[PDB]
């Protein structure tokens, strides 16, 4: 896609283009991918700031201790909220993503689904099917998967394929920069915010902490920001 | 040989083959070509994978469980597994150090082996041929290896997928056994478990305290 | 042979500049040891300068921010915070004697003969590549994996795509080299460099002793500490 955008055309000021194919196909899908983990965390923020706390929690949640999901859920937006799960659940749920991240970029599931080079390089945010020959034998036969669970896209124009991919190139960049000043709103700054939105954990870029084996670091008070 | 490992682990795993990044399948720390590194190397493997599964069973059975036998109930309420073996008999210990012993002679002996038809796995013999107990004149009712039989008619085929299935339930559970006596160790190493529990002393040692012994059982001054 | 090869080692190491030999260096017989063999020892004190700096300079990040190891070994000597000059001012004395040692048998083993027929090349004064580490196989007992590559990530590579490493390698050596001693120059003379005033610390001893402050001569070993 040359430009999606009529009015604005090829836009890289620090001359990121023109380079070589494999950092071009990198860009690409680190925009694809940034901008869809932004779309997601934009909803699932608005989601956590309007309240949609689960009926959850009967017995096995909490481990032996007395933590509710509601008690989670009212302590703010991403916020304390987001800072406040256990390091158990906070570490599988890295975990589990990191496992999905690992499986989009092996490169023998993507061979074997009909991709391209690896790395998220050719054919850029395309996640490998979960399903059928030479790939999960072991049990875990997935019958949900990552991407039409429910097969709501099975028919589709290569034209239309690439129209959508263009929009949700275009959105997911919209929904970065939405994500952004909502951060940044959470944290102060910008237009006037109004709407409450909670205060910030961190600053921004809030990691899981109170941990243990390498979580005893105060260094997070400074360095300007 | 070179290119078998690379299809064995590709077998074991098809989506990773061939994971070795400190490579290791050329270094000849023995000195007697590249075939007998690659031999040791499986054998070590699959030993290990079967000596800790069985030890994995063993502390899942006995950290809650004891034998009714000979007042085998003082040694098994010393808190943790290896606490228990650490509390054992010195003679109990160097029977069952000993014994062991006699099984590893008896496999590693290269003409025992050959009574079984098969060679030593440095000189081309298969990783891990524990063999048949008839070389000496006291007849034994059971050997090692399919000891009540009910394996006499098993495939080739069935054969290799059985030992690719141990070998792969050995890589998981040498870090299953290792995970294990971590967190009895130091607390809150397996963060996904937090109900073992209770010092084992120094885990790689067999001899403590109660043991006696020639001397050399200088315990004091230990590390971490 | 060698001047031409330094012109266009130079030429793709900054075409700006280009060949930058004020002093003369490459024509200065040092030993009465022609013109190719003086190249080559001027060539491996350069590279062998800028990795060592690249490395001070890791390492001087590591030990100011505070990067122990681990337990029982010789970071349990060093307090928890004395700057980087003063953690070579606190493990034992003899650990720096080791350590030393273990660079001396690297350098020696970069210079043996011996390990250097092994890989069939020769000495960087005899016509050799400057800055090579031999691997291993000459030792007496195997070694598990050589020095220069302990993985196997290279030697798939493209001589061109050695040779833009070789280039990359020697230009950041030698910015290495401008910033470690930049940290040092701080740490003795302030306001030195501008933008290091008042984030080194001063130091008072002297930076060319390896063994003027002494370390203590703390025995850390446990199981089996006979020798005291
Ligand atoms: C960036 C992605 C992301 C992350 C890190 C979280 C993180 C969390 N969500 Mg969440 N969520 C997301 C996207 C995300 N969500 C999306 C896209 C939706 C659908 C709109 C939801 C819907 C959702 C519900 C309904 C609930 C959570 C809850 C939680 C918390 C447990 C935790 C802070 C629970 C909670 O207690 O919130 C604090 C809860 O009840 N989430
Ligand atoms: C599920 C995998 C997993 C995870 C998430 C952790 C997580 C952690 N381990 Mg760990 N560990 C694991 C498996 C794991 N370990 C296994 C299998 C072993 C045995 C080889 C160990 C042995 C181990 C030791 C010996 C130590 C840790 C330590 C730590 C902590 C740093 C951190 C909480 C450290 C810690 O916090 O202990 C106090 C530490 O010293 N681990
Ligand atoms: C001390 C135990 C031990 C020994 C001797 C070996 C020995 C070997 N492993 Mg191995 N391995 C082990 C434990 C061990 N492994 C464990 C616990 C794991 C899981 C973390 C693995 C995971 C592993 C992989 C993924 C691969 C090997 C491979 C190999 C071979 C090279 C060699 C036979 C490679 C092979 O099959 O050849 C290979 O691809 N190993
Ligand atoms: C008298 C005692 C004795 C003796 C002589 C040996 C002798 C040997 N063992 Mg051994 N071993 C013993 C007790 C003993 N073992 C015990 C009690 C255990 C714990 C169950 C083991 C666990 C063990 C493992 C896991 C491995 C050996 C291996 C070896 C061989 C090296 C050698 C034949 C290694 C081997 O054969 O590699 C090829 C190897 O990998 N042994
Ligand atoms: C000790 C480290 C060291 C060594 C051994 C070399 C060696 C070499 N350099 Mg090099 N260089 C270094 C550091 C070093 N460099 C640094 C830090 C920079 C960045 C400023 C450069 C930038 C550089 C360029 C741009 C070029 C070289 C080139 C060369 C080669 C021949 C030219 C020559 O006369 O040598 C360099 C001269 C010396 C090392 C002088 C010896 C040291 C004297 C005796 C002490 C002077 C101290 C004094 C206080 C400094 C005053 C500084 C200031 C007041 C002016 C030779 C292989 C040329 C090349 O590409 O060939 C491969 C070339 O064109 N060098
Ligand atoms: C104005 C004249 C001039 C010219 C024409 C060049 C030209 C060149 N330099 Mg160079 N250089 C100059 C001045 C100049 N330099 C000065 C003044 C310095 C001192 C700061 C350097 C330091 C320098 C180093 C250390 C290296 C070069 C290299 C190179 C070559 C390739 C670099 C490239 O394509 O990607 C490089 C472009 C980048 C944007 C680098 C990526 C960013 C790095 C990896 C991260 C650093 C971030 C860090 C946190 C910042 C603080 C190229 C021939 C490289 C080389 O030899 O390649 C053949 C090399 O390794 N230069
Ligand atoms: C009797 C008893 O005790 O039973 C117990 C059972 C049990 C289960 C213990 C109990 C419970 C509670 C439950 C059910 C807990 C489970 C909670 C659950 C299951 C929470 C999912 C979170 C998913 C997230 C955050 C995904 C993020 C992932 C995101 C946002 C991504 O974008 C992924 C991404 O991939 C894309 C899409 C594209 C890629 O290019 C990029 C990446 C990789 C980033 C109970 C109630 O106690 C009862
Ligand atoms: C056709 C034929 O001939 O017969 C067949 C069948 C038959 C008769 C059974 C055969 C046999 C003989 C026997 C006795 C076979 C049985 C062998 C046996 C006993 C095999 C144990 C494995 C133990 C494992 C994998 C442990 C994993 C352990 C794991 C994965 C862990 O602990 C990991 C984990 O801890 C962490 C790290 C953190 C924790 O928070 C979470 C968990 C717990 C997950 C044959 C002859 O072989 C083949
Ligand atoms: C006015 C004023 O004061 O300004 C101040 C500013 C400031 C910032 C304070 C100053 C400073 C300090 C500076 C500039 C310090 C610079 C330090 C520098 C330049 C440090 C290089 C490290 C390179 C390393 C470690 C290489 C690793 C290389 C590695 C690990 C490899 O070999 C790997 C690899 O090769 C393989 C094996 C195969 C290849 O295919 C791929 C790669 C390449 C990955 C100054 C100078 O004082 C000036
Ligand atoms: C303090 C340690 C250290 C650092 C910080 C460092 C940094 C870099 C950088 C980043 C700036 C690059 C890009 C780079 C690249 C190359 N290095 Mg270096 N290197 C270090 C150590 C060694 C050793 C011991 C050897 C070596 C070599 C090569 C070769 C091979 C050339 C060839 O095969 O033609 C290439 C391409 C080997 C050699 O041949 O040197 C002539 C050799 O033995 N390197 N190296
Ligand atoms: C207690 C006892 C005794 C004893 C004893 C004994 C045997 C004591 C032994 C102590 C011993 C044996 C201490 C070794 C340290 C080795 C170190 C630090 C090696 C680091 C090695 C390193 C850091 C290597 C790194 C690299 O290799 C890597 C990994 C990859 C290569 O590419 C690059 C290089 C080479 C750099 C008595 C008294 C003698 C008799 C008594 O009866 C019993």
């Amino acid at each position: 896609a040359k430009k999606l955008n009529p009015t604005v055309g090829l836009w890289d000021p620090l001359g990121i283009a023109e380079t070589s194919p494999e950092t071009i196909g990198w860009f690409r899908h680190a925009e694809i991918k940034h901008g869809r983990v932004a779309m997601a965390a934009f909803v699932g923020y608005c989601v956590q700031s309007n309240g949609i706390h689960f009926p959850w929690n009967i017995q096995g949640w909490q481990g032996t201790p007395v933590v509710s999901f509601a008690d989670i859920a009212a302590a703010g937006g991403p916020a304390d909220q987001w800072d406040a799960l256990s390091t158990p659940a906070k570490l599988q749920i890295l975990g589990v993503i990191g496992f999905l991240e690992m499986w989009s970029e092996t490169s023998v599931v993507l061979k074997a689904d009909g991709q391209e080079h690896y790395v998220r390089g050719g054919k850029p945010g395309y996640f490998p099917k979960l399903s059928r020959s030479d790939e999960m034998a072991f049990p875990h036969p997935v019958p949900l998967n990552l991407w039409d669970p429910f097969g709501f896209t099975s028919k589709m124009t290569p034209e239309r394929k690439e129209k959508a991919l263009l929009a949700e190139v275009n959105n997911g960049r919209l929904a970065m920069i939405g994500i952004f000043g909502m951060i940044s709103a959470s944290k102060g700054l910008q237009v006037p915010g109004l709407d409450t939105v909670g205060i910030k954990p961190y600053a921004g870029e809030v990691m899981a902490p109170f941990a243990a084996g390498d979580a005893s670091l105060p260094f997070v008070s400074g360095m300007l920001e | 040989a070179m290119s078998a490992l690379p299809e064995l682990s590709k077998k074991l795993n098809p989506v990773l083959g061939y994971w070795d990044p400190l490579n290791l399948a050329e270094l000849n720390f023995w000195g007697a070509g590249d075939d007998a590194t690659v031999g040791f190397l499986r054998h070590a493997e699959i030993k290990h994978g079967r000596v800790a599964m069985a030890a994995f069973v063993g502390y899942c059975v006995q950290s809650n469980v004891h034998f009714p036998w000979a007042p085998f109930n003082s040694i098994p309420t010393n808190i943790a597994p290896a606490e228990q073996w650490a509390q054992l008999p010195e003679a109990a210990k160097w029977q069952i150090i000993l014994f062991v012993g006699f099984l590893e002679v008896y496999s590693e002996h290269s003409f025992i082996l050959e009574k079984y038809g098969q060679k030593h796995y440095m000189k081309g013999g298969k990783p891990g041929f524990f063999p048949d107990f008839d070389t000496m004149v006291h007849p034994v009712p059971l050997n090692l290896w399919d000891p009540l039989k009910a394996y006499k008619g098993a495939s080739a085929e069935r054969k290799a997928d059985g030992l690719l299935k141990e070998v792969n339930n050995g890589r998981l559970a040498m870090i299953g056994i290792m995970g294990f006596c971590a967190e009895a160790r130091v607390p809150g190493a397996v963060p996904a478990l937090s109900n073992i529990a209770h010092y084992a002393g120094d885990p790689m040692a067999p001899f403590a305290a109660n043991f006696h012994l020639p001397g050399f059982a200088s315990x004091x001054x230990x590390x971490x | 042979s060698a001047k031409a090869d330094l012109e266009a080692f130079a030429k793709e190491c900054n075409p700006v500049v280009g060949y930058w030999d004020p002093l003369g260096l490459a024509d200065l017989p040092l030993w009465g040891q022609d013109q190719d063999a003086v190249i080559g020892w001027l060539r491996h004190s350069e590279i062998k300068h800028g990795r060592i700096a690249m490395a001070g300079f890791v390492g001087y990040i590591a030990h100011a921010n505070g990067f122990r190891f681990g337990g029982i070994g010789p970071q349990n000597v060093v307090p928890e915070g004395a700057s980087a000059p003063e953690v070579w001012d606190s493990i034992p004395f003899l650990a720096k004697l080791q350590i030393i040692g273990a660079i001396g048998v690297l350098e020696h083993i970069s210079e043996d003969k011996n390990f250097l027929a092994a890989d069939g090349m020769k000495h960087y004064m005899r016509g050799g590549k400057p800055g090579y580490f031999p691997t291993f196989s000459a030792n007496v007992h195997p070694m598990p994996l050589n020095l220069f590559d302990p993985f196997k990530w290279s030697k798939n590579a493209s001589p061109e795509k050695k040779a833009k490493g070789l280039v990359t390698e020697t230009n950041n050596g030698r910015l290495a080299m401008l910033g470690l001693f930049g940290f040092l120059s701080e740490s003795k003379i302030p306001g030195s460099v501008p933008a290091l005033s008042g984030i080194i610390p001063s130091y008072d001893g002297d930076y060319m002793q390896p063994f003027l402050p002494t370390g203590p001569d703390t025995s850390l070993w446990t199981i089996g500490n006979l020798w005291a």
